[PDB]
RNA sequence: CGAGCGCACGUGUUAGGACCCGAAAGAUGGUGAACUAUGCCUGGGCAGGGCGAAGCCAGAGGAAACUCUGGUGGAGGUCCGUAGCGGUCCUGACGUGCAAAUCGGUCGUCCGACCUGGGUAUAGGGGCGAAAGACUAAUCGAACCAUCUAGUAGCUGGUUCCCUCCGAAGUUUCCCUCAGGAUAGCUGGCGCUCUCGCAGACCCGACGCACCCCCGCCACGCAGUUUUAUCCGGUAAAGCGAAUGAUUAGAGGUCUUGGGGCCGAAACGAUCUCAACCUAUUCUCAAACUUUAAAUGGGUAAGAAGCCCGGCUCGCUGGCGUGAGCCGGGCGUGGAAUGGAGUGCCUAGUGGGCCACUUUUGGUAAGCAGAACUGGCGCUGCGGGAUGAACCGAACGCCGGGUUAAGGCGCCCGAUGCCGACGCUCAUCAGACCCCAGAAAAGGUGUUGGUUGAUAUAGACAGCAGGACGGUGGCCAUGGAAGUCGGAAUCCGCUAAGGAGUGUGUAACAACUCACCUGCCGAAUCAACUAGCCCUGAAAAUGGAUGGCGCUGGAGCGUCGGGCCCAUAC
RNA sequence: CUGGUGCGGACCAGGGGAAUCCGACUGUUUAAUUAAAACAAAGCAUCGCGAAGGCCCGCGGCGGGUGUUGACGCGAUGUGAUUUCUGCCCAGUGCUCUGAAUGUCAAAGUGAAGAAAUUCAAUGAAGCGCGGGUAAACGGCGGGAGUAACUAUGACUCUCUUAAGGUAGCCAAAUGCCUCGUCAUCUAAUUAGUGACGCGCAUGAAUGGAUGAACGAGAUUCCCACUGUCCCUACCUACUAUCCAGCGAAACCACAGCCAAGGGAACGGGCUUGGCGGAAUCAGCGGGGAAAGAAGACCCUGUUGAGCUUGACUCUAGUCUGGCAC
RNA sequence: GGGGAGUUUGACUGGGGCGGUACACCUGUCAAACGGUAACGCAGGUGUCCUAAGGCGAGCUCAGGGAGGACAGAAACCUCCCGUGGAGCAGAAGGGCAAAAGCUCGCUUGAUCUUGAUUUUCAGUACGAAUACAGACCGUGAAAGCGGGGCCUCACGAUCCUUCUGACCUUUUGGGUUUUAAGCAGGAGGUGUCAGAAAAGUUACCACAGGGAUAACUGGCUUGUGGCGGCCAAGCGUUCAUAGCGACGUCGCUUUUUGAUCCUUCGAUGUCGGCUCUUCCUAUCAUUGUGAAGCAGAAUUCACCAAGCGUUGGAUUGUUCACCCACUAAUAGGGAACGUGAGCUGGGUUUAGACCGUCGUGAGACAGGUUAGUUUUACCCUACUGAUGAUGUGUUGUUGCCAUGGUAAUCCUGCUCAGUACGAGAGGAACCGCAGGUUCAGACAUUUGGUGUAUGUGCUUGGCUGAGGAGCCAAUGGGGCGAAGCUA
RNA sequence: GUCUACGGCCAUACCACCCUGAACGCGCCCGAUCUCGUCUGAUCUCGGAAGCUAAGCAGGGUCGGGCCUGGUUAGUACUUGGAUGGGAGACCGCCUGGGAAUACCGGGUGCUGUAGGCUU
């Protein structure tokens, strides 16, 4: 306070971000493409600074590229359970179950 | 009053202004702090050694001769 | 009380947990992250919406809160009530100091 | 198998000052009551007037008790007021004065605790005080003089001839230590022990030097360095579907309870369900977490003090052996680049630092406080950044010639007075060079560049030939509405259109344009972004600052080419 | 009767009233900034003392003052005219008294052991400690509750807790932070005054409470009368200043003295870039010279002092008591 | 036994013995992968505790979870299974441990006596703590071995003096014996300011040495707090995001607030407020010119160019600040060392005198009230207003030219317009016209007023010249009226 | 091939589940008088040798988990050294050198010294 010992106390809690960070992301249907980037640009006047937006190159939220995704999907390597799409290698010890049906 | 506290960076040329490096090595050196025992153990060896020359001396005139005359003998 | 982000910007110190050692901190004001409707399957919404950070620097958990609300009062006057899946996907953890001055 | 006496020097110490100059104080012995403080003895001094006490004499009332009324009388720490004594207010005058405290006015007292001369007493930790620590000889919250005495100081001030040579510290530890010493470090001086380059008239190194060649010769040794080996750590980075801790989210499934249930009865029952509890995933984290895990870093070794042999001694260890020691013998030096090394004694100054690239803690940040490395300023000047402690270049004896670094070349000002090359920009606050002294978020159909998406001679785009309703009150809301807004709705037809209407329009509700191609003259149009100059966003107190003048085919901004200019540097 | 309504005609000579605070008044003080609300003061109240004494000086004695004295007298204090009051607390700190009711304790001196130095035991004055009295001695004064009626407050009472818990009075005052407390007056307006209100931070009874006529070179507020204080400044006189004749210092002085902006030790006369500069001077002037006056009295450091206090640490005169000797 | 004396009354420290130990210690981190490392940096602990919680040896495995079992339940006790330290190791945290270093027993004192070496902090001094050996006596275990305190990192101490134990020790002064004393070794009694002094205040009566290495002002850096804006646009504005505002967010500015810091002066810059005077800034209260409005007119609100000219008279406080009456076009905000003391003022703050309340035993303190309290020097240089003058034109005069520097006027009221415009009405303006005024400026004396020592006149008091006359003195005697002159 | 005792490396050796068994080799297994110790000959200890390989144990199987080792992650993240390089800043590009870790996708699943057997 008067400096003879100051060191402050909590107050407040931030995040850090870092370049290429993903601060938002929306999820919804192809037809509202210019619904989305016209509403997140209002976030650009609520933040500090320049936030470059973007359009993802993938399915959703899945680790998952472009839609060559359901491709797999139908391939079944990709399981949609949730509101993320479940992984599968082809490893495991179910060598009966992607024989009585894959 | 007050006083302003230290800062401490000169003291990394101050050395090497001339300082030395190595710890002045030698040949075989100071037996301060061997096992004791072995000190006592060796120093009988030792007296025995400079002693012991009608056992020393008169049992290595043998291997004296035998040295000097095979290093050529090879010949 | 206003303490403007301006001085909590930059990033500046060893990043802070909600500790065992930092007690009492105020809550973060942004506590939940998903907005719109969070239950839709993978296969509904084939657009992902981002947006990145072009600075390194801290953002406050007030400055979420605001920001999520005005992103999503605009994409429901747009998409609707079930047409999108907003998810901050950032978390305020580092704790800040003041030391107030008599 | 040894060294005292005298002399010169250097340091530290004690002192007749101990480099010189300085305290506030302390002690011993004395001198003052001519000022004032207070007692005593002795003398002197206080115009004029206002009030009317006690007594006193007489006159009236009355029942007496007694009471009145008139003159007399002249008491008082009484009253107005002069000398005297003081000294309130002008915060008046002068304030290097008439004066080390006076003057002008206006002020309190002026018969009492009054004012005053001379004599006499009380003396310094003492007197004296109607008490303010006042007075005690222009001095008093302990006088004056002399001596001890030059008291003492870690504290300021200064500390006197020339050149030459070398050259710091502001850090460790301890200290009633923090403005100081001690100690280490950094410094100079005196030297030493060897290298062996006067190294012939002879003659080599997997050991350097000389080379006649080193009989005389150690190339021995060292490193703020890289190299090759082998070691050490746990920061940066990264991870959570790896433990600890924090945390969003959906799912897939049973279980433990709960909401209301139901069954009808408890059922978390089939319906649930909602949570929980799992099981696979999922979004984001850690200076006091971690599976992993660098860059730069720290050690050791890179051969004669070595290697291979042979024989003794050992009171130790004990199958026999071990290991340690000793004596004798043979083989020479081993990775690059530099260079003479090793060693002793005495010792002044310093122990207030500061700044910067990078890393880093406290803070909102500070020309703030605090750390690591390295370099500077300090201790240092020169060219350049106008000006300046540190920035950039750069290191100095005295000069002549040439050449550069950082910079710069309209003029100040040496240098472009070159054919300089390609562009960007108009500013009624332009802009103009690291530290560096003008600022943002957000905007611009100012002007360019660029990314992407749409349409074009089969005319695409603006301005023309259309087209802006014919069925139609068509559904049929009657909250009235071929449009109806606020009517749930919902068709034709014509390649032209008009959806069963764009809303203005409250005359039910009419009128108006709305949307989509070929033919009107005729070539490219439009949309969404991004980043370059310039602009808005943009407020200071004396008149001012890219250094100034100024400079807009640049003397402005970006990328560039020659040619020139100069420092104490080369 | 008389004068231009002039007649204490120069001179000499009191402005006035309604209130508040303090002190009774007269008196006295800080020579050289404090004249007062400070001291004194009568009045009140204490305390010791019957001279082989109280108090006090002293280096010393049959020393010395009060003492040419004797309780209507000395010596030590508190308050401070009169009126009228002085309440409660003796646990605390001191004072004093008692002593049997005596735990603690020094010299001597007495016993026991040892050859002795010693050692041990008992013994036991003052003084503490034990118990009374003392407040005009130093000083000290509280908290939650229930509870009448709408009730709060709270009459009446529960008690920890102290030794007692602010009695009579009195106030936003010379004492009240919040504070410009709240009402009313006083003015157009009043943080001032006055008058009331008081669980009053922190009022209060001889650390005196409260009143009160006179008085005060004492602090305030209000009204009448006067007016260069002011609106709004003029004009007049003497002495300076001014100039001449004569006579003639001191303060101070690194060099000298034009500004902006810049950098700089962050406020330059000097340096950089600018703006510019003219001999020698007189009367004024208060902006600058961070002007002069002084080794800053504020603050900090000092292992530097003093004045003063006390429950500081060591001590000391004096004084009480025991022993030894005459 | 403060009557009297001597003396002391710690250090650190974002100025100051206020708070707190960062004054000895130990862990984790900062700490930047040697490893050293700083702040009153962050999270913490100690001045102990243990006959076992030591030393050996043996035997068992802990936390929790799952299924079962009479009372028995969420939890007693028994059993089975899973069980990588999730538990326990005296205490802080870190490390370490699973036939142990934990749990249970069994036996025991190696928690003992005695030299040297080394580590730890560093001068590579000691104390503390620890490392590894050696010589003795032992312990346990069959034994190999392990043990000389705690599983490791903290848990404690010099000289002098006292005290205790040790050998048939040395000395006790010419010799002998015996008491006692001194010696030599090892432990203890303690120095927490922890390398180790024995120690209470107050100075507003103060003093000397110094310090700007260190506060109280302005000046600088910063701008959190203070003030001014800007952006985004859910909403308020019946309808409507932007006429006027603006939340949740966010970017700046200004230095008219208050902080933070110590750079400049402690061999001195005179530090509050008021009065007087100049000038400056603009983020404009009024006025000139303009746009906008939820604007009919009248008022009023937002914004633009803009500091040329205005921004008052008073009650209360010292007041800056505030508050209230009244007028006004308006009663906007500020800088200039918080403008300005050799300009004043001295009200307050801030010496020495006093009073009351709280605190202290007391001297005394109060950022609690109250009262009285010396404001010093100009002629130096510069600046500024005035005044002589200087080069040039051969000397000298008359008459002018004008680079240049100064600047000046502002605003209001009434009549007309016009009860018209404008409006359901309530209400009600504007232009040129006319009339005057408030502030400022430059003058001036005809009149009006003030001055008056023309000593001009009279009227007078006291005294003086012997009186009538005619005067004179009373620091200008007083008092009527007053010319020229200066003036409002 | 393979086992037994002591081991060194201490997961390519662990865990889970199923299959296989080249002496009496380990072991299960039958008893408790001797030795010994428990509440329980469960354990420990002793004495045995009827059956058993059902178990342990060994070997094998697992589109097994785990573990070891490779790739992709990437010359990305990161950093020694340089500049009068950009940016108002936050940060960033470049010159020069060094250079990682997840997710993901491969491969492997004990080796071996010593003394001693057997080929069921």
């Amino acid at each position: 306070t008067g400096m003879r010992g100051a060191f402050g106390k909590p107050q407040g809690t931030v995040a850090r971000v870092h370049i290429g960070q993903v601060i938002m992301s929306i999820r919804t249907k192809l037809q509202n493409k210019e619904h989305v980037v016209e509403a997140l640009r209002r976030a650009k006047f609520k933040f500090p600074g320049r936030q470059k937006i973007h359009i993802s190159k993938k399915w959703g939220f899945t680790k998952f590229n472009a839609d060559e995704f359901e491709d797999m999907v139908a391939e079944k390597r990709l399981i949609p359970d949730g509101c993320g799409v479940k992984y599968i290698p082809n490893r495991g010890p179910l060598d009966k179950w992607r024989a009585l049906h894959s | 009053a007050k006083s302003k506290n230290h800062t401490t960076h000169n003291q990394s040329r101050k050395w090497h202004r001339n300082g030395i490096k190595k710890p002045r090595s030698q040949r075989y050196e100071s037996l301060k702090g061997v096992d004791p025992k072995f000190l006592r153990n060796m120093r009988f060896a030792k007296k025995h050694n400079k002693k012991g020359l009608k056992k020393m001396q008169a049992n290595n005139a043998k291997a004296m001769a035998a040295r000097a005359e095979a290093i050529k003998a090879l010949v | 009380g206003r303490r403007p982000a301006r001085c909590y910007r930059y990033c500046k110190n060893k990043p802070y947990p909600k500790s065992r050692f930092c007690r009492g901190v105020p809550d973060a004001k942004i506590r939940i992250f998903d907005l719109g409707r969070k239950k839709a399957k993978v296969d509904e919404f084939p657009l992902c919406g981002h947006m990145v950070s072009d600075e390194y620097e801290q953002l406050s958990s007030e400055a979420l809160e605001a920001a999520r609300i005005c992103a999503n009062k605009y994409m429901v006057k747009s998409c609707g009530k079930d047409g999108f899946h907003i998810r901050v996907r950032l978390h305020p953890f580092h704790v800040i100091r003041i030391n107030k001055m008599l």
